[PDB]
C-alpha cells in the first residue's frame, strides 16, 4: 500500500495541503481512511444523462409519496374501525382519549418518516449534481448511495 | 521500528491475497502508514512509540 | 473547551431559581445565567456530553452519569 | 424531550461523522456497525 511521508503530509505549514489546498484536517482523514475523496468526476456524460437522472428520480420520489399516502390512509381506516368497538360501550373520555392519541402519534410518525426519506433522498441528489474533484465525503451511507 | 513496518507490510500481503472484507484491509493499511510514520518521524502525529 | 458554568450548575441538577437565589450577590453570574442559551437540565446535560465525549453518541443513562463517576466516585 | 427530537438527532449524526484521531477508538467505532448474530442466521449464513 503507498504511504505518504510525514514531513511534507504535516509540518507546519502542511506541504501537500498548500499544494492540493485541503485543510490538514480534511488531508488527515483521507489518509488515515475516515473519509472519502473524489478523484475524478465525468462532467461531459453527466451533461449528456442529466434530465433522465432526474426523472429516475421523480418516480422515487412519486413513490415514496405514494407509499406514504397508503400507509397513512391504511392507519386511518385503522383508527376509525377502533372506534367502532369502544364507542359501543359507554366508557369515559379516557378510554376513548387514548385511541386517539395513538392514532394522531401514528399519523405524525408515519408522515415523518416520510419525510426524512424525501430530505435524504434530496440530499443524495444535490451531492451528485455537485459533485466535484478533491470533494471530501465523510458520510459511508451517503457515498454508497452515490 | 524497522521490524514493525515488515511484519505488517506482510500481513497485509496476506489479508489481500486472501480477500478480506474491506474493514480489515483499510485498518492494516492505516497501520501500515502509522508505523511508517512513527519510524521517520516517531511521536509527531500521535503517542510516541 | 470554555463555557460558562451555568450548565454545569443545570447539569448537575439546579433549576433555574436556586441559582438566582444562592449568586444573587454578584452581576457576573447573572450575566453568564442571561446569556445562557441552555434551558433546563436534560438541554445542559447533552451539551456536556457532546462535549466531553463527542465520538459516541449521546444517551440519556451515560449522560446521567457522566459527571457522577467524573469527580464524585 | 431527549428522543426524537430534532435536538437529538443534530446530536446523534454529528457523534458518528467525528475524526476519532485515535487509531484504536477508529477501529471500535468502526466494528459496531454490524448487528450480533443469533443461532439460526449463523447456520443460515
Amino acid at each position: 500500500a503507498p504511504v505518504t511521508h510525514i514531513w511534507y503530509f504535516k509540518g507546519v505549514p502542511s506541504r501537500l495541503g498548500y499544494l492540493l489546498d485541503l485543510a490538514p484536517k480534511d488531508l488527515e482523514k483521507i489518509i488515515y481512511f475516515a473519509a472519502y475523496v473524489i478523484t475524478s468526476v465525468d462532467d461531459e456524460m453527466r451533461h449528456n444523462e442529466l434530465s433522465t437522472l432526474e426523472a429516475e428520480m421523480a418516480v422515487e420520489k412519486k413513490a415514496v409519496e405514494d407509499q406514504r399516502d397508503a400507509d397513512l390512509e391504511a392507519r386511518a381506516q385503522k383508527l376509525e374501525a377502533d372506534l367502532a368497538e369502544l364507542e359501543a360501550e359507554g366508557a369515559k373520555s379516557d378510554v376513548r382519549r387514548k385511541v386517539r392519541d395513538s392514532g394522531e402519534r401514528e399519523m405524525r410518525q408515519l408522515r415523518d418518516r416520510a419525510q426524512r426519506e424525501l430530505d435524504r433522498l434530496d440530499e443524495i441528489w444535490n451531492t451528485f449534481t455537485k459533485l466535484a474533484p478533491k470533494q471530501l465525503i465523510v458520510d459511508e451511507v451517503l457515498y454508497r448511495e452515490l | 521500528l524497522y521490524r514493525r513496518v515488515i511484519n505488517r507490510n506482510n500481513r497485509l500481503k496476506r489479508l489481500i491475497d486472501l480477500g478480506a472484507p474491506e474493514i480489515i484491509v483499510n485498518n492494516e493499511k492505516r497501520m501500515l502508514q502509522e508505523s511508517v510514520d512513527a519510524l521517520f518521524d516517531n511521536g509527531r502525529r500521535g503517542r510516541p512509540v | 473547551r470554555r463555557q460558562p458554568v451555568t450548565v454545569l450548575l443545570k447539569a448537575l441538577g439546579w433549576t433555574n431559581e436556586q441559582i438566582v437565589e444562592r449568586f444573587g450577590f454578584s452581576e457576573i453570574m447573572m450575566g453568564t445565567l442571561e446569556k445562557d442559551t441552555t434551558s433546563g437540565t436534560d438541554e445542559a446535560l447533552l451539551d456536556i456530553y457532546r462535549k466531553l465525549r463527542p465520538g459516541e453518541p449521546p444517551t440519556k443513562e451515560s449522560a446521567q452519569t457522566l459527571l457522577e463517576n467524573l469527580f464524585f466516585k | 424531550d431527549e428522543e426524537e427530537s430534532e435536538a437529538l438527532r443534530q446530536a446523534r449524526k454529528d457523534a458518528e461523522l467525528t475524526a476519532s484521531a485515535d487509531s484504536v477508538r477508529a477501529y471500535l467505532k468502526q466494528i459496531g456497525k454490524v448487528a450480533l448474530l443469533n443461532a439460526e442466521e449463523e447456520v443460515e449464513l
